[PDB]
């Protein structure tokens, strides 16, 4: 019985570990980066173009 | 005339004609759309004795001319009148010949297609413009604002138009024209001044009272409460010095005149105030972008020089629409020239000459070509 249980759980843990490997490789470089809008106060009012 | 063959930019706005050259910041020749004719016949000699009087000449000669409007709410009376005023503008005011410069024109929103076909045909036959383009003033005001999203309230002197445009695309299904404009304002003010003791019918007093509207008029924050406090209102009551020298005093009327556009039931319109017309216009289109329309509303026209439209606008829309998102109006100073500025903007880029309406296209397909060449 212990052998049956070990074989089943070992196969399960082998698939579990192969699944972990992908997460181990990278974990953050999949998300995009920050580019929020803020500041810009110092820019001038009479734009060099007429969309002012 | 500039050495370069740059295009003509002419805004024939319903109430004002503003013409000039492409690449310029402001139109050079700007005049109201009134036209004066001799009130009587000719017996004298030595001077004058000229039929058509246009521009500042007619403004100085208002008293001896019957003052007539060649256009009212878009409707065209006599093409000869436009012929003469365009001659005057091009040669006596702009000092330019239309032979060597294509013309970009702006037309009142939803102008008749038959009107466009006749005006273009008489234009091409009478004049020798090399190329043509005509556009709606709505997108011109949009260009002046330089933001592709918003609802344009064009308040001319004959019609007020509400037109929604999202991300630079027209929404004719949600565009409406209201017959309230400067004419109505002057009329209503005329009847109230009649009830104040001063009863005039002629056009000189029409211009005087529109000047009064330009100078002294309010937009009431709360209407009946402000007449209630305007009962006496020695400080709030305001006076004007008419050119003859008499002092004419007006109180609540200052904010009881523009209110009529907001409250049409005063002189009997089924349509509610123009804020309701912007509201319905907004809901006609998909729900989601409506918030952006709320936050991106633009107003354009010579009337916009008056105070009070912005505060009234936002407060009533917030009353009608949920007050989660903040509504803010944008209106650059001297925006009545803005349309013409947008015309210059159209001539700025080098793609504009890809769709000039040349003489030979009109000669081939008649006026009908514009049906396929503009839209
Ligand atoms: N400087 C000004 N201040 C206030 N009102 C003005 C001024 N100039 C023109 N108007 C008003 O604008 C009206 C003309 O509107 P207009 O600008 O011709 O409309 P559109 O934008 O459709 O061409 C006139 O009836 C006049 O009462
Ligand atoms: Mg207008």
């Amino acid at each position: 019985l212990g052998a049956r249980a070990k074989e089943s759980l070992d196969l399960r843990a082998h698939l579990k570990q192969v699944k972990k490997e992908d997460t181990e490789k990278e974990n953050r470089e999949v998300g995009d980066w920050r580019k929020n809008i803020d500041a810009l106060s110092g820019m001038e009012g009479r734009k060099k173009k007429f969309e002012s | 005339d500039e050495d370069e063959t740059t295009a003509l930019v002419c805004d024939n706005g319903s109430g004002l004609v503003k013409a000039g050259f492409a690449g310029d910041d402001a139109p050079r020749a700007v005049f109201p759309s009134i036209v004066g004719r001799p009130r009587h016949q000719g017996v004298m000699v030595g001077m004058g004795q000229k039929d058509s009087y246009v521009g500042d000449e007619a403004q100085s000669k208002r008293g001896i001319l019957t003052l007539k409007y060649p256009i009212e709410h878009g409707i065209i009376t006599n093409w000869d009148d436009m012929e003469k005023i365009w001659h005057h503008t091009f040669y006596n005011e702009l000092r330019v010949a239309p032979e060597e410069h294509p013309t970009l024109l702006t037309e009142a929103p939803l102008n008749p297609k038959a009107n466009r076909e006749k005006m273009t045909q008489i234009m091409f036959e009478t004049f020798n413009v090399p190329a043509m383009y005509v556009a709606i003033q709505a997108v011109l005001s949009l260009y002046a604002s330089g933001r592709t999203t918003g609802i344009v309230l064009d308040s001319g002197d004959g019609v007020t138009h509400n037109v929604p445009i999202y991300e630079g695309y027209a929404l004719p299904h949600a565009i409406m024209r209201l017959d309230l404009a400067g004419r109505d304002l002057t009329d209503y003010l005329m009847k109230i001044l009649t009830e104040r003791g001063y009863s005039f019918v002629t056009t000189a007093e029409r211009e005087i009272v529109r000047d009064i509207k330009e100078k002294l008029c309010y937009v009431a924050l709360d209407f009946e409460n402000e007449m209630a406090t305007a009962a006496s209102s020695s400080s709030l009551e305001k006076s004007y010095e008419l050119p003859d020298g008499q002092v004419i005093t007006i109180g609540n009327e200052r904010f009881r005149c523009p209110e009529t556009l907001f409250q049409p039931s005063f002189i009997g319109m089924e349509s509610a105030g123009i804020h309701e017309t912007t509201y319905n216009s907004i809901m006609k289109c998909d729900i989601d972008i409506r918030k952006d329309l709320y936050a991106n509303n633009v107003m354009s026209g010579g009337t916009t020089m008056y105070p009070g439209i912005a505060d009234r606008m936002q407060k009533e829309i917030t009353a009608l629409a949920p007050s989660t998102m903040k509504i803010k109006i944008i209106a650059p100073p001297e925006r009545k020239y803005s349309v013409w500025i947008g015309g210059s903007i159209l001539a700025s880029l080098s793609t504009f000459q890809q769709m000039w309406i040349t003489k030979q296209e009109y000669d081939e397909a008649g006026p009908s070509i514009v049906h396929r060449k503009c839209f």
